[PDB]
């Protein structure tokens, strides 16, 4: 009988579950499975009468990130951009050069760029060259839009972004994609700008995963965002 | 399909004058009820196998469920009224021509194979929601509105009585009617008046009745309530105070708001689902009408929207003779100074400025209301504009 | 059905509808008899001294609730209980109409020197 | 004592509405939330005494009708009732003469005497 | 294998001795005892409890459940960062390490001097000026539990969300004595209440008076310093600024 | 003047005094009719259902009770990921309806080629254990999926939208009609366009016209269908009416009222599969989609993007020819004069929908029988247009 | 055999049972029960059980086996609301706040004297006070003043603050304003603390949107919980706010708050006592101007002194000295009650 993992306790860990038939209950001992990785949150195979955790099982979708679609296969060779030959090479330099070769990087005693950004007239080919460098570095691509993160509500922060980033790195060759500009009463932007930078600073050392963070313009500017590490690529 | 069961109907007394033709009519109808009920009862006292085995193959006790698939004549995918759904079969004594998506199944408690059918289940909500006793309003108690009478009547009647002016004409008959106008115009009294005078089943609905608190009860509950009127067939649906469902559509965050949306796309399916050929026919009313869903009242779906005014100078006259046509008024008594003042009185205000006229009366221990009565009753029953001298 | 309220003006006109709510009953503040009806209602309870005048206490009280004549009769009351004592006189009463009707005036005279 | 305490060891019975009698010996009762069963009668209750929607009593697990309970009210509205009179008097009512003549014109006069 | 797990609920009230209402958590509610063996003083109401699944006893006590956004909050690493790596603080440095600090290290001299340890401070000035640096230094060396907040990101669309993420924050560092909230951007719930406002504007002034009364309210806050960085403190409420 | 409460004196003349003789016996007579009414109602009561039972010619007793002991009950469930089963782990995750959720083996009767994810699989009610795959078997002559192989509406049906008719016509009939121009032209065949425009604007009914017109048959998906109830195994819907269409010759998928789909789990599934059958399916089959909603932009992003739905036809609200095209159009099938004067109608109506010029001559319609005529005249048709649209001013400042 | 008879009936009585509301006598002996499992039962209530505590909606303890109704509790033991417990109660007393003589005994007079002496009250013969409004400048005693009620009263006191009301799910709000006045009233002479009752009781106005209507709801629900048709006895509600003129008038009246208390800023001698009440545990000062710290003009709150005492603390550990002398007191004044304004010029 398949559980959802609330959380792990000390005691020698114990966790609470909330299985299937909606119901929470608490082990003292976590079943006949191994006990370190044990996300909270992960889902359990529990005994339909005992409810001892025999095994775990693979995660599952968090439904905008089903909603947020892979398209894994890109299909670009740099012969469908064309005429952005300096910005691709720029692309090239500042994202896939230093993934393979961060051991120059670590040399120089440096972290590499965690995340690009681009500018310009919308329609001059941001997404295509998004798509591919995704292609040529075979990467996970995600479309995350830009206006539409504006509206849903107080809440398009820390629940989609942070959705769009986090199970993102377990199948990760990967590339998230920021889209048109964005703004980057008025304060439900200045969360999902706060998560944007609390969650991309929050990166990961060998940043196996990377962030593409196209917009429409320049006038609009947030200097948190322009700064190093997490937007200081600029093409 | 069984016919339409209407109301009860007894037969409407016309003098009403408390005169002797009064207790003959009375009379009479009490006769005929008393020989009603002798006949009923000395035939309850005159005169008095497989079923029981069928009876003992059944089990005891019995679950209902609504069937929802068929898969082969000896298999089906019947749901519990909890929520749960299995793979069931069906046991030969079942008549099968009956099975059809949607019925009452009866179930046994052990392995629910189906073992029967229910062909009335109408759970208490819209058995009561059901018109038994008609209302005593009659299209005689309502004054004015001729016009909104005569449209509700050419599309609630006139293809319930003779219909082949319709296709005649080769137009459809107006598939469901939407009354709007301020609180207290007549819409619920019009819908009192159709069910007094109607041949066809009339199903009252609050419209805030139909959300449930379990999920999946709205739109059950809905689609139970128009299974009724088409099986009730002809029927007519009133769905009164709509805009407790159907205000505007947008997108929805919390489980109750999705049911809700749920339960009016439930509605506005079913009433999508029968052709406008069909003798089941919807009436709502509403006060609201400009927060309603501009698809509800789409000309593909409520084609009708009788509109009610506040009555004019003659209807407020005919409202005031029908409301004051059972009281014993004196000869000085105008009536003319009340539907002179330029007010909003509606047909609500004038019952009520009768009312108080009768406890004014009261008031001075006599029987007969007199004009002063009527000037200080108007002044106590209406309730709160421009200042005076602007607009001269 | 018997309803109550305090801002009738919001109620909505389809529940407010005769029919629906007929003789809708107004409240107003007493007058000074109905003030002096309730001082009495209210001070029947307590030990009042000979040479109460409760009817200059009402006139003291200028658009003034019932409820704030119950409260003027129960910080008369304490008036009395601070002192130790039982009975209660004028001049508590008058201390409790000062106290209980108390409220805050337009501090600034310009502001209130706007209109004429 | 013995009596007591062998009747209380036997299941207590669902309650449940009955939307209609079937037929002389089958009843159609729905039951929250198990759901709507047709539960026959047993000895002791007359099917005619079962009236459409009204609350009764269903065995332990056979689900045989053995009780009429009385009408369902559930506990949230039956507490409105005003089982306990509060203790407020017109004689504790200082004006609101006219008031209280005019609600006693609609609360009073219809009920005791619709006659007039 | 032999283990047969446990139902959880909350603790309602204390009946007597040994008979406890407890409720379980999405279910019913029972008049349960304890386990033979067990500290019964401690057993408050609303304590989350673990109840056997077949006799319905007390088996075991539970650590308060701890909110989402607040697990998240809390489980952040702070990255061990030394007191080196600031800079050109050395006054405001050392003023915060006293006022924070020295109420975590030796509370009896703040006893013999005669004061109560000040409750917690503001660090205010332009963005860029690493007053999270200086706070997540702090929480590094005195290597207690830490709640880096951001406010704007405890307001919600739902209207009662807010102050109860701010209340369930709270009661997560009265449970992890000791610890250090640092709620950065305060100027955003935090904001000299005004009358009329959008409902939004009010729920705000909600959430500001519920993180007053949490901070200095009937309920004594002990050993919970709180840190708060904002870039506007004109705009900050007076009851909020006061002392 | 204060208001003298009535007196048990005054209650007792008033009550008598002036009174018909006959008002006691009036009362008495009326309470005994209710009692009586009362009374039948009661002594009525006990209606026998008479639940479905077959005539006996149709039992075969003995084996009822034999399937009732031998026949086990399957609860119906939905399936999940398939969790790597590949006969090492032979476990899915299946959604027990509002039961619950759980990970479950296969049967012996049972393959793991029939199961996968998705569909409507039977589960035991012990190990829960997946016992028969159920496919909905869905071919919804019950509900939506028209499935009208030629639409009775015409190419001569449809008035007003000419521009609109020429773009469809291009689009869904060059292609369909002409291949090889397309395949000399070195271009893929248009994979589908979105007719997008305000709602009754006709473009259904300009789709089915084309469809009359291809001969090929006309499919029509409704989306709240599954929103509602029939929600899940839409997925499985699309796959099976996709695959019949494949079986089917040269078809014209049609989706409207798609914006309740597209604006999501079992939704997002429906997309997913849908994009399976557009872009897995070659985009060379003779199943084009006709994508029409009101909304331009609530479809998915991820829809419209080349090597999909590739152009949108926009369509308006008729003009003063269009308006006077439908008129006709609406009133050949009603009983009217032959002078009817449709371009003064079309004028009288200026920015209305289609549906709203049925609306007005169904209430000409409704205005010819109201004055008990067999036949409509011009004065009907203006005041259902009076009446209809606009739901002094501009009579006595303009001229 | 009838004491193993008794036995057996008190044996019935054991634990764990499941709890359930009494919907509504049937018999002597039987009832109808709705179990907290989500379900109503027709079950029989014990002999035992005395009747006239066999209440319609009251919480009664079920058999777990049986669904008998085998017990009955106290009327509102599982609220959801939670008292004030021994230990919770705060330490602070009425000698620990300075000054506030007149604040303290108006909060006495309506809050403390008729629990202890209601014969007072009714020799008198005047209701006392049930309800006081604490409002004022912000950090002058109020909270203060009720931590220290809470300290000296033998009451149930339940603590809540306004903003705690307003609930994320519809209803809740008012539903939880209806039990917490449903415990205070079902327990003893009871004290509810309403800290910040302004974050709900505004003044009403022509509400537009849910949220808005959904506050006024959780006001009306306190003042008809307050001063509605079923009365309330021996429950004083005391309720602090910093700006009383925007609550609502009918939140403002007597029978409701029968006395609105104000804490102004400390004066002089509020200034002086206050000074010395919390200057009292700390070191010797030497022999500073303290009574001149006081005389000085300024309009500074007792949490202000309290600020400057706690900073005097401060500056002495920083230097290192134990005895405060006037240096950094005075570097403690100006930096506490600084009242920067840097204002331009032409404002004034
Ligand atoms: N035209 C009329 N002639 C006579 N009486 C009328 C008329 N219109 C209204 N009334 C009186 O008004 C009363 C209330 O009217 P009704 O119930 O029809 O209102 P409504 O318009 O449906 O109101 P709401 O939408 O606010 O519920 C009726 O009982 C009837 O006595
Ligand atoms: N240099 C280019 N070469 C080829 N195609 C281009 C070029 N620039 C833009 N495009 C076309 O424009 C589209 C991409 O627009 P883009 O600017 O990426 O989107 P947005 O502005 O919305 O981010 C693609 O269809 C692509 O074929
Ligand atoms: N003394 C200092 N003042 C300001 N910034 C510093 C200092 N030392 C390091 N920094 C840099 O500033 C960043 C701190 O950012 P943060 O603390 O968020 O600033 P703020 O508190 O203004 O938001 C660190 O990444 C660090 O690289
Ligand atoms: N150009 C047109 N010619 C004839 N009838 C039309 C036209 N446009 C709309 N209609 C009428 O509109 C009605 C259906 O409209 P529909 O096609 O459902 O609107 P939508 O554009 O939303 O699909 C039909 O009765 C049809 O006769
Ligand atoms: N009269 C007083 N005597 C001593 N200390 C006081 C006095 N008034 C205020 N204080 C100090 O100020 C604080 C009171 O704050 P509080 O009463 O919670 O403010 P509010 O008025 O906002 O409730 C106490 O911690 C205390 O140290
Ligand atoms: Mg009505
Ligand atoms: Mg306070």
């Amino acid at each position: 009988l398949v559980s959802n993992v609330i959380e792990l306790l000390d005691v020698g860990k114990c966790a609470v579950i909330k299985t299937s038939t909606r119901q929470t209950y608490f082990l003292p001992v976590i079943g006949l499975v191994d006990a370190e990785k044990l996300k909270p949150g992960d889902l359990v195979g529990v005994n339909k009468d005992s409810y001892l955790i025999l095994e775990t099982l693979p995660t599952e979708y968090d439904s905008r990130v089903k909603a947020m679609e892979v398209d894994e296969r890109p299909t670009e060779q740099y012969s469908d951009i064309g005429g952005l030959d300096k910005q691709i090479q720029e692309l090239v330099e500042a994202i896939v050069l230093p993934m393979n070769h961060k051991e120059k990087f670590e040399n120089l005693g440096i972290q590499p760029p965690k995340g690009v950004l681009m500018y310009g007239p919308p329609g001059t080919g941001k997404t295509l060259l998004a798509r591919a460098c995704a292609a040529q570095t075979k990467a996970t691509f995600l479309k995350l839009a830009g206006p539409q993160l504006v509206q849903m509500f107080i809440g398009d922060g820390a629940k989609l972004v942070r959705d769009a980033f986090a199970l993102a790195k377990e199948k990760a060759p990967s590339i998230i994609f920021i889209d048109e500009l964005d703004a980057i009463g008025d304060r439900e932007v200045q969360r999902t700008m706060l998560e944007l930078l609390n969650q991309l600073d929050g990166f990961q050392p060998n940043t196996q995963v990377k962030v593409i963070a196209a917009t429409n313009r320049v006038d609009i500017l947030d200097p948190a965002l322009l700064r190093s590490g997490r937007l200081d690529r600029k093409i | 399909t069984k016919g339409p069961d209407a109301a009860s109907k007894l037969p409407l007394v016309t003098p009403h004058t408390q005169c002797r033709l009064k207790l003959l009519k009375l009379e009479r109808i009490k006769d005929y009820l008393l020989m009603e009920e002798e006949f009923i009862r000395n035939q309850e006292q005159m005169k008095p196998e497989e079923r029981s085995k069928v009876d003992d193959l059944r089990g005891t006790p019995m679950s209902v469920g609504t069937l929802e698939e068929i898969i082969d004549d000896n298999h089906a995918i019947v749901s519990t009224s909890v929520g749960s759904e299995h793979y069931v079969s069906i046991l030969s004594f079942v008549d099968k021509d009956l099975l059809e998506p949607g019925c009452s199944v009866l179930l046994n408690h052990k392995v629910h194979a189906v073992i029967g059918v229910l062909m009335d289940d109408t759970d208490p909500l819209v058995t009561v929601m059901k018109v038994e006793k008609a209302p005593q309003e009659t299209y005689a108690d309502i004054g004015g509105l001729d016009n909104q009478i005569q449209e509700i009547k050419e599309s609630v009647e006139l293809p319930l009585t003779h219909p082949e002016y319709y296709e005649e004409m080769g137009i459809k008959p107006p598939k469901g009617v939407i009354l709007y106008g301020p609180p207290g115009t007549g819409k619920t009294l019009l819908a009192k008046a159709v069910a007094n005078q109607t041949s066809a089943t009339f199903l009252r609905v609050v419209g805030s009745e139909l959300i449930q608190k379990y999920l999946g009860d709205g739109p059950k509950l809905v689609r139970e309530l128009f299974r009724v009127a088409e099986e009730h067939a002809p029927s007519i649906v009133f769905i009164d105070e709509i805009d407790a469902i159907g205000t505007k559509r947008y997108d929805s965050n919390s489980g109750g708001e999705r049911e809700i949306q749920r339960t009016m796309l439930e509605l506005l399916n079913q009433l999508d689902g029968f052709d406008s050929r069909g003798d089941v026919k919807v009436i709502m009313a509403t006060n609201r009408i400009e927060t309603l869903d501009p698809a509800l009242i789409r000309p593909g779906r409520i084609d009708r929207k009788i509109e009610f005014p506040l009555p004019d100078e003659k209807t407020k006259k005919r409202i005031f003779q029908i409301h004051t046509s059972r009281m014993t008024l004196a000869d000085d008594v105008t009536l003319d100074d009340l539907i002179m003042a330029k007010d909003d009185l509606s047909g609500a205000d004038i019952k009520a400025i009768c009312t108080e006229a009768g406890l004014m009366a009261l008031r001075e221990r006599r029987m007969k209301v007199t004009n002063e009565d009527f000037k200080k009753s108007k002044e106590n029953v209406l309730y709160k504009g421009t200042p005076e001298g602007l607009y001269l | 059905v018997i309803m109550a309220t305090n801002r009738i003006d919001i109620l909505d006109s389809a529940l407010l509808r005769p029919g629906r709510i007929d003789r809708k009953i107004e409240f107003p503040p007493p007058n000074e008899e109905a003030r002096l009806d309730i001082l009495k209602i209210h001070s029947r309870k307590m030990n009042l001294t000979r040479g109460i005048n409760l009817r200059k206490i009402a006139e003291l009280m200028p658009g003034a609730s019932g409820a704030e004549v119950k409260g003027v009769c129960t910080e008369a009351g304490m008036y009395a209980l601070r002192e130790r004592r039982v009975h209660v006189t004028q001049e508590d009463f008058e201390m409790a109409v000062a106290k209980v009707m108390q409220k805050d005036s337009e501090k600034n005279m310009s502001i209130k020197k706007l209109w004429k | 004592l013995r009596e007591e305490l062998q009747l209380l060891q036997e299941q207590g019975s669902y309650v449940g509405e009955v939307v209609r009698a079937m037929d002389k010996k089958k009843v159609l009762v729905k039951v929250h939330p198990e759901g709507k069963f047709v539960v026959d009668v047993d000895k002791n209750i007359d099917i005619n005494d079962v009236t459409p929607n009204c609350r009764v009593a269903l065995r332990n697990d056979s689900y045989t009708l053995h009780k009429i309970l009385p009408n369902k009210v559930d506990p949230l509205v039956s507490l409105m009732m005003v089982e306990k009179v509060p203790d407020s008097t017109y004689e504790m009512i200082g004006g609101l003469d006219k008031q209280i003549k005019e609600i006693k014109e609609v609360i009073e006069l219809p009920v005791k005497h619709p006659e007039l | 294998l032999q283990s047969v797990g446990q139902i959880v609920g909350e603790v309602l009230k204390q009946l007597t001795e040994e008979k406890f209402i407890v409720k379980a958590t999405n279910g019913p509610r029972y008049v349960v005892g304890c386990r033979r063996q067990l500290d019964k003083s401690k057993l408050k109401p609303g304590t989350r409890v673990a109840l056997d699944m077949t006799t319905l006893t007390i088996m075991r006590y539970l650590p308060r459940e701890v909110d989402p956004l607040v697990y998240n909050m809390s489980h952040e690493d702070p990255g061990n960062v030394s007191y080196s790596e600031i800079g050109g603080l050395s006054e405001q440095i050392r003023e915060l390490r006293e006022v924070i600090e020295l109420p975590l290290t030796n509370p009896e001299l703040f006893q013999r001097v005669g004061i109560i340890p000040p409750k917690g401070c503001l660090l205010y000035g332009p963005p860029g000026t690493g007053k999270t640096l200086l706070a997540r230094a702090v929480a590094s060396q005195l290597d207690c539990n830490f709640l880096k907040v951001v406010s704007s990101s405890i307001v919600d669309k739902y209207i009662g969300e807010s102050a109860r993420l701010i209340r369930e924050m709270f009661n997560y560092a009265r449970d992890h004595q000791p610890c250090i909230i640092f709620m950065d951007e305060i100027d955003a719930i935090g904001g000299r209440r005004f009358s009329e406002g959008t409902s939004a504007d009010r729920e705000i002034q909600r959430t500001l008076m519920e993180l007053l009364n949490q901070m200095d309210g009937f309920d004594t806050l002990h050993r919970v310093k709180m840190i708060m960085a904002t870039n506007r403190p004109d705009t900050l409420d007076p009851a909020l600024l006061r002392p | 003047k204060p208001i003298r409460a009535l007196d048990e004196g005054d209650i007792a003349l008033l009550k008598t005094y002036g009174q018909s003789t006959y008002s006691r016996q009036i009362k008495q007579v009326e309470d005994d009719i209710q009692q009586l009414l009362k009374k039948i109602n009661e002594l009525t009561g006990i209606k026998e259902s008479d639940t479905g039972l077959a005539p006996p010619a149709l039992w075969d007793l003995a084996a009822d009770k034999q399937t009732l002991q031998s026949e086990q009950p399957l609860q119906v469930a939905r399936c999940t990921k398939i969790i790597n089963a590949d006969s090492e782990d032979p476990k899915y995750i299946i959604n027990v309806k509002q039961f619950a959720k759980f990970v479950v083996d296969l049967s012996d009767q049972v393959a793991p080629t029939d199961i996968e994810e998705g569909m409507r699989v039977g589960v035991d009610r012990n190990k829960y254990q997946i016992h028969i795959p159920l496919p909905p078997k869905i071919d919804p002559t019950v509900t939506m999926m028209q499935v009208e192989e030629k639409p009775d509406v015409t190419y001569s049906d449809v008035g007003g939208c000419k521009e609109q008719i020429e773009k469809l016509r291009e689009v869904v009939e060059t292609p369909l009609l002409h291949p090889e121009r397309f395949v000399n032209l070195g271009i893929e065949p248009p994979k589908g366009v979105l007719l997008f425009g305000p709602p009754g604007t006709g473009k259904t009914l300009c789709a089915r016209a084309v469809a009359n017109r291809t001969d090929a048959c006309f499919i029509r998906v409704i989306g709240s269908e599954l929103v509602q109830k029939y929600v899940g195994e839409g997925a499985r819907m699309v796959r099976e009416l996709f695959e019949m269409a494949r079986t089917k010759k040269a078809c014209l998928i049609f989706f409207d009222e798609i914006d309740a789909i597209g604006g999501d789990n079992e939704v997002q599934r429906t997309m997913l599969e849908l994009i399976n059958q557009l872009d897995g399916f070659d985009p060379r089959g003779n199943i084009k989609v006709l994508m029409a909603t009101n909304r331009p932009d609530t479809l998915d992003p991820a829809l419209m993007r080349p090597g999909r739905l590739d152009r949108k036809i926009e369509f308006s609200l008729p003009d003063l020819e269009g308006r006077t095209h439908i008129f006709k159009i609406h009133a050949r099938s009603m009983s009217v004069e032959r002078d009817i004067r449709f371009e003064l109608l079309a004028r009288l109506c200026p920015n209305s929908t289609g549906a709203e010029i049925r609306s007005v001559c169904t209430e000409a319609g409704m205005f010819a029988i109201r004055a008990r005529r067999k036949i409509a005249t011009e004065k009907d048709f203006l005041e259902a247009v009076n009446k209809v649209i606009k739901s002094t001013p501009r009579y006595m400042t303009y001229n | 055999e009838f004491l193993h008879a008794q036995e057996e009936v008190k044996r019935i009585q054991s634990i764990p049972l499941v709890i359930g509301q009494f919907l509504e006598a049937v018999d002597q002996n039987t009832a109808i029960v709705g179990s907290t499992t989500g379900s109503n039962y027709y079950v029989r209530i014990l002999s035992t059980i005395d009747r006239e505590l066999l209440k319609p909606n009251a919480s009664v303890a079920l058999h777990k086996h049986s669904n008998a109704l085998v017990d009955v509790l106290p009327p509102e033991a599982d609220s959801s609301i939670m008292m004030l417990t021994s230990d919770q109660k705060p330490d602070v007393m009425y000698a620990d706040i300075g000054g506030m003589d007149i604040q303290k005994q108006e909060v006495r007079e309506a809050v403390e004297l008729p629990l202890t002496h209601f014969e007072l009250y009714k020799q008198i013969g005047i209701d006392p006070p049930r309800g006081v409004l604490m409002y004022g400048p912000p950090g002058c005693g109020k909270t203060m003043l009720a931590k220290a009620v809470a300290h000296h009263t033998t009451a149930a006191f339940i603590r809540v603050v306004g903003s705690e009301f307003v609930q994320k799910y519809l209803g809740e709000g008012p539903r939880m304003v209806r039990d917490v006045f449903r415990l205070a009233k079902e327990n003893a002479p009871a004290i509810i603390f309403i800290d910040e009752i302004d974050a709900i009781a505004t003044k009403r106005f022509d509400a537009q949107t849910g949220a808005d209507r959904e506050v006024q709801r959780i006001l009306l629900e306190l003042l008809n919980q307050m001063d509605g048709f079923d009365q309330n006895v021996n429950v004083k509600v005391i309720m602090a706010t910093n700006r009383a003129d925007t609550l609502d008038p009918a939140l403002l009246r007597p029978g409701r708050l029968d006395r609105k208390i104000e804490f102004p800023l400390p004066d002089r001698r509020q200034k002086r006592l206050i000074f010395s009440t919390i200057t009292s545990k700390m070191n010797l000062s030497e022999e500073v101007d303290l009574e001149d710290y006081v005389a000085r003009p300024d309009k500074i709150s007792g949490a202000d002194i309290n600020s400057i005492c706690q900073e005097s603390g401060m500056l002495a550990v920083r230097e290192n000295r134990y005895i405060v002398l006037a240096k950094d007191f005075e570097k403690a004044y100006k930096t506490v009650i600084k009242k920067d304004e840097q204002e331009h010029e032409f404002y004034k």
